[PDB]
């Protein structure tokens, strides 16, 4: 039982160590997507304002 | 003073008048149509060369360049007093109910300055709605400013109709309803509903719906407000002001903005958003002379509360009912956000120490549930502690007991509506926090009135 | 004022000098017979939008006033014909012989001209008719991504009006014409074409005709509404109509707003869909029911044009790809989809059996997602019930179910008559049950047909139990 | 001298003539309404109207004053409610004063200042301990709506009672009945008689919202340059920015990010730099600024927030998650900054606050282990027990500002471990009774902190707390 418990907790270290490394990989991918959308949103918003102003003049 | 049309650009019309004979800004100007009938337009901008740019209150189709335009010499004036009660109006204050003339004492202009700082006060007395989520977590005040925020199809109209059914039914004073840029079906539904219940006799109705051009939707709220302002100031009686939907005033202004010659602001809105909103909103208030309890539906475009229109509206309110789609998507109606909904009178001084403690207890349990949702979703339910598992169980029951069947929504719920007193509501959520209904299933709490009805419902399951 | 001259032209947008006293939004006729529409009355020139081919319209081309607004043919002659937004036939079966005409622009019925929506428009689809019911005079948006089953719902609805005395109008906007030809053939094969008008403004047409197509189809439906008859109109779709209006506005140099659309893009669809209504008994009691379409991009219901049309209509049917490919067809999202008429648009039998159905299944789908993260008895019973109810709401394309048969199927599953049946056998159980009820227990079905109410529940419970004795489950 | 109006609209008038007008000059229309020359163009003067414009027309005449905008200043404005022009709104008669100052005024230079060394006590334990504000500092209060921003400013103003500090609450874009509620709260807590209230409500013209902070700044500067100390609150600069945007867009100055002009940063930096701590040679007076920013959904990287964050000396970030949990005031200590830091604190607070910021950082960092109860080692066990107890001390009720001497003893007690024995739910009651015990019996320890600004004998203080701790009854 004690040896099986040692194997259980060791297996949980590895599995949750991988899940931590996988989470950091995904967190970077999401941060790239966010900053892609943030930059695209500001580019579009300001372009529509300037386009609207040029239509009057 | 007579003028001549030089341009027609959709809802905007440019009229050249004679030198030194210009209408003032906001003056009503009449134009006789070639087809037959009269078109009222409102003066907006003095362009120069004796030209006045005007926003039309009806369709400009059929107009021709060169037609005569006549200055009325004043703003759009509409009937006031007890002749308006029981009647249905349009933006110009004309009767659209097909029940003869309106023998009013006076006709006041729709434009008006806001009240003085000296005239104003705060709203401290609670107003019982009979809706659990509102009365507990974000209660309304008598003579105060209420706002019903929500996205497209989350439940603003169903909520305001329920507040008419609950509050305005046994109301000693008078009422005003303003239909602003919304569905004409709903105006017909509400009129016949008020006619059946007998509330129509206490209520003046105005309608300028989404079929109408922008100018009509821009000024229709002022027509209704002017009637409410009469009942506040001149007569000694309490007023209920229902507006559905106030957003459409801002949107109507946004439609005409570029044609008036104004450069656009952020998110496609007019640069004068805050000023135009404030000059309308600050008139909607209680004073030392009289009490107006204003309840306004507020559309949130794209479910985005950061949008300039609803964001700017928040400053004008004493209580806010914040509807969210994610609650409505589950079937939780009314879909009221228990955290983001707020009230100025949520404090021990007004509602008592028990009410405030129970209301705050509900918010902490629901806050903790939201923090755990993203953790539970990936890592699972059984990895939590015994305290958190109990919090999750009670939060889901609390969230379902916050739901409620409405009298006006029987055709959607498929069951009878329920009215729940405040002391009964506080008792119900208190017993759930203390843990007295932990063995009842979740569905027992869903769509009921009192906590007693939840105990009875659990036996059926 | 007598005759104008084209001073400049390009992209189907002429500019005319000479017409002094022309009306705002007036119909004009060019030299070669092609029509036009005068948009804005500026001081010097007049911006004219050409409603046809602009190959032979050069500089110096003569233009003349008609003294009228834009107008289309209407009536019984259009039934079973394929026309353009102007009313001209494309099927090649001779001219449209009719004396009745109606305008493109026409006001909606006011607050006193309407009666509350109280009469069903049966689609024959269980998911719609039970949870998101459409009534005569209602506007119900059909919204979702490409290839989610939007058109199929509209075509099946049209087919289900066979013998119900409801004139259908299918308005195609911006489609390829071979797909519209395929739709005409599908209506022909199911014998729905006799009472259907096919308006089409294909992708090769100028933008003004795409812009004008829903208003033409609306005018063809309004004819029957104001006569006291009932009509259904489908706009497939308004995304391409709005895009054609955007093109029109930008070519006329009107100021752009969000996604380059003009400021009155909400107003475009609001005045269109407000004309769909249920008239009062005082004004004849007729109706025009509207099925506008929106194509979302990647399920984005919160985009600019989708939320405008959601905010106009009396609810929406939202379809999704993940539901579609997982086996849920029709792929209706119960949480996002809603009907704003509701129980008023259902018969009393359907109202009683399916009154709380959408709210129950909304709670089920949340509970299903939460359950994945060993449950208790009462909660597990709700999941088992909901899972069986989901199988009942599944339905194949072009297989309409009469409302009486829908009531029995929904009554059976919601009162626990399929709890002892496995989940995989629920659809076969349904087909065999209804086949049993049609053959042997038709008086129970007929009670719902004639009265509109449920039969005696004692007798109905016994009839279902009688069927179950001859049902063999596979598991 | 004289000029005539060409065009009028939306609180803006373009004027022919006025050839020798100054940029920013005060103008008078023929009906008595005032204006300000913002745009000097080749053929006209763009004038922003400081009042109603319905009586202003084409042909209306405008006069030069030859002066910039001034406001009344001094002791007469104390206890009064005024608009940005200095006109009384409370209905309590005129404002008798000989002293006047310009709205636009240059800030003190680099050589006119002395380092910020004097505390401005807010009376709020979380702010005074870990995000300390000094006299002359500009500290931003930033967060979403209903996070407790206004309360912090009102409680700061109330705490200045009997400290010889003139407060100035500038309200921009608020509902006027909400401003009436604020002055009543100040009246009830005896805070109004040393406070000036400048209000430009939402119904006021856009130029008054634009000019409101500068008017309030000038009123604060009067006391600064006379050798006294003052506090100014701008509630808020988001609505001020939007009001200046309105005028710039109406005057057709080019738009940028969120439609703001290129001088909106310059607008706020010119305002906030006028708040300062003067040198001994210049009298030693000061103006402390508390600008507000209302963020939308926590977006601190939005344009106007980004501007005011970089301009100021520090930020007090508030958050909704903390507010709903019961952490009130809802101050996020991790991201909140005070660049002045220890220099703005007395020696007693500086010493005790070092352990407090260390303990609170480690608690919220190691909060993932909190659910895993009694599995942890004793090192992280005691830090979680200490951490959750310090959170309860940092909680504080509405309108109850604490004296600095009472704050340091409360922080000293929790950080040295005198509340580890007492339960978590009893920490706030333990605090209130401890300070009641210290005020009554052990006043000599309190008075030492008042006089010297340092901690008393630590072993004597430890003995005083232990006497109370035995008399206390847990639950
Ligand atoms: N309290 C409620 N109970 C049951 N269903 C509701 C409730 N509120 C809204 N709904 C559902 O959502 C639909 C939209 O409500 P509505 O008030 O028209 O939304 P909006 O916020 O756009 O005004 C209703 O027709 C109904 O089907
Ligand atoms: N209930 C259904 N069962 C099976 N297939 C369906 C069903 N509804 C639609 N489909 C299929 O989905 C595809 C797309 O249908 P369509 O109505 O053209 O979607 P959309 O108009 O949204 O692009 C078609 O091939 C059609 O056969
Ligand atoms: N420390 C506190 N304890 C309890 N309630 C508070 C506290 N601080 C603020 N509140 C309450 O919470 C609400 C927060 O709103 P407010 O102070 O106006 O902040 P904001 O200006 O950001 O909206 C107020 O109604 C106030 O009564
Ligand atoms: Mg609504
Ligand atoms: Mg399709
Ligand atoms: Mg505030």
């Amino acid at each position: 039982l004690l040896d099986a418990k040692a194997s259980e907790f060791g297996a949980r270290m590895t599995a949750m160590g991988n899940a931590t490394d996988n989470a950091t990989e995904m967190l970077e991918t999401l941060t790239l997507q966010f900053n892609r959308a943030r930059q695209a949103a500001i580019t579009q918003e300001i372009a529509e304002i300037v386009a609207g102003a040029n239509a009057l003049r | 003073n007579k003028g001549r049309i030089i341009q027609v650009m959709g809802p905007v019309v440019d009229i050249q008048f004679e030198s030194g004979q210009l209408p003032d800004i906001y003056n009503a100007i009449t134009i006789e149509r070639p087809q037959g009938g009269t078109l009222t337009v409102e003066a907006a901008v003095h362009l120069g060369d004796n030209v006045v740019r005007c926003v039309a209150m009806a369709s400009t189709d059929g107009l021709v360049r060169g037609l005569e335009a006549v200055d009325t010499g004043a703003p759009i004036s509409v009937p006031v007093g007890k002749a308006t009660l029981g009647r249905v109006f349009n933006v110009l204050g004309e009767p659209i109910d097909e029940q003869g003339e309106v023998n009013a004492e006076e006709r006041h202009p729709i434009h008006r300055p806001a009240p003085e700082f000296e005239e104003l006060s705060t709203a401290d007395e609670i107003l019982e709605t009979g809706i659990k989520v509102i009365d507990l977590l974000a209660p309304y005040a008598k003579g105060g400013k209420i706002g019903l925020f929500g996205g497209a199809g989350v439940g603003k109209t169903v909520l305001i109709q329920e507040l008419i059914n609950n509050v305005a039914q046994e109301h000693g004073g008078l009422s005003v309803f303003a239909g602003v840029g919304e569905r004409t079906r709903e105006g017909n539904d509400l009129y016949h509903e008020m006619k059946d219940s007998g509330v129509i006799s206490k209520t003046s109705m105005v309608f300028g719906q989404m079929n109408e051009p922008p100018g009509a939707r821009l000024r229709v709220a002022l027509t209704g407000l002017t009637m409410a302002e009469y009942f506040r100031d001149r007569e000694g009686q309490d007023v209920l002001l229902f507006i559905d939907n106030i957003f459409r005033f801002t949107q109507a202004g946004s439609e005409v903005s570029a044609l008036l010659g104004r450069m656009p602001s952020a998110v496609g809105y007019q640069p004068t958003l805050a000023t135009e909103m404030g000059q309308l909103q600050e008139r909607i208030t209680s004073t030392k002379k009289g009490s107006i309890t204003s309840i306004q539906a507020i559309y949130v475009p794209a479910d985005d509360y950061t949008d300039p229109a609803p964001a700017t509206t928040f400053a004008h309110l004493d209580a806010t009912t914040n509807l969210e789609r994610k609650l409505a998507e589950m079937g939780i109606y009314p879909a009221v956000d228990p955290l983001a909904s707020t009230s100025r009178i949520l404090s021990p001084a007004v509602v008592g120490e028990e009410h405030y403690r129970v209301a705050r207890g509900v918010q902490q349990v629901l806050q903790r549930y939201n923090d755990l949702q993203d953790i539970i979703a990936i890592l699972g339910m059984d990895e939590l502690s015994d305290e958190d598992k109990l919090i999750v169980a009670r939060a889901r029951k609390i969230q379902r007991f916050l739901s409620q069947p409405f009298h006006v929504a029987e055709q959607f719920t498929g069951m009878p509506g329920k009215y729940v007193p405040v002391k009964e509501t506080v008792r119900g959520f208190k017993e759930i926090l203390e843990g007295k209904h932990d063995n009842l299933p979740e569905e027992a709490f869903y769509m009921v009135g009192t906590i007693d009805e939840a105990v009875e419902k659990a036996k059926k399951l | 004022v007598e005759v104008g001259t084209v001073i400049q032209v390009g992209d189907g947008i002429a500019r005319v000098h000479g017409l002094e006293k022309v009306m705002a939004g007036e119909l004009l006729e060019f030299e070669n017979g092609v029509m036009g529409m005068a948009q804005n009355l500026e001081e010097d020139n007049v911006g004219v939008v050409i409603l046809g081919p602009y190959t032979e319209i050069r500089e110096g081309t003569q233009v003349k006033r008609t003294g009228r607004i834009m107008e289309v043919p209407v009536g019984e002659a259009l039934l079973g014909r394929v026309v353009n937004p102007l009313g001209q036939p494309l099927d090649g079966r001779g001219p449209i012989e009719t004396a009745e005409y109606r305008p493109i622009e026409s006001p909606a019925p006011g607050v006193m001209d309407r009666k509350s929506v109280h009469e069903p428009l049966q689609t024959g689809i269980k998911a719609i008719d039970s949870m998101i019911p459409i009534g005569r005079g209602q506007r119900e948006l059909i919204i979702g991504d490409r290839q989610t089953g939007k058109t199929t719902i509209a075509i099946d609805t049209i087919i289900n009006q066979k013998g119900q005395d409801v004139i259908c109008i299918y308005v195609a906007i911006g489609q390829k014409q071979s797909t519209v030809a395929g739709v005409v053939e599908t209506l022909r094969q199911h014998d729905a074409l006799d009472y259907t008008i096919v308006v089409t403004a294909s992708a090769s047409e100028p933008a003004p005709l795409l812009y004008l197509a829903p208003y033409a189809g609306c005018a063809m439906g309004e004819y029957f509404m104001y006569k006291g008859k009932h009509a259904l109109v489908v706009y497939d779709d308004l995304s391409k109509q709005a895009a054609a209006y955007r093109e029109l506005s930008l070519l006329l140099r009107r100021p752009p707003g969000r996604e380059a659309y003009p400021g009155d893009v909400f107003y475009l669809h609001s005045r269109l869909l407000e004309r769909a209504a249920k008239l009062s008994d005082e004004k004849g009691g007729g109706s025009l029911t509207a099925l506008p379409f929106i194509e979302t991009q990647a399920g984005d219901v919160s985009a600019y044009i989708p939320t405008n049309v959601i905010s106009i209509t009396d609810g929406q049917i939202f379809l999704e790809s993940d539901l579609f490919y997982s086996g849920v067809r029709p792929a209706v999202n119960v949480g996002i989809s809603v009907s704003r008429v509701g129980g008023a648009a259902q018969i009393k039998a359907m109202k009683k059996v399916a009154g709380t159905l959408r709210l129950d299944l909304a709670q089920y789908r949340e509970l299903q997602a939460f359950a994945q993260f060993d449950l208790d008895k009462a909660t597990q019973a709700k999941l088992n019930r909901g899972e069986r109810t989901v199988e009942i709401l599944k339905q194949d394309e072009h297989k309409p179910m009469p409302v009486e048969e829908q009531v029995i199927s929904i009554y059976a599953v919601t009162n626990g008559f399929m709890d002892d049946i496995p989940v995989e056998d629920v659809r076969r159980f349904e087909e065999e049950l209804l086949s049993f009820m049609r053959a042997n227990k038709d008086s129970l079905l007929d009670h719902i047909r004639q009265t509109g109410e449920l039969p005696d529940t004692k007798e109905l419970d016994a009839a279902i139990e009688e069927f179950k004795k001859g049902f063999t489950p596979s598991a």
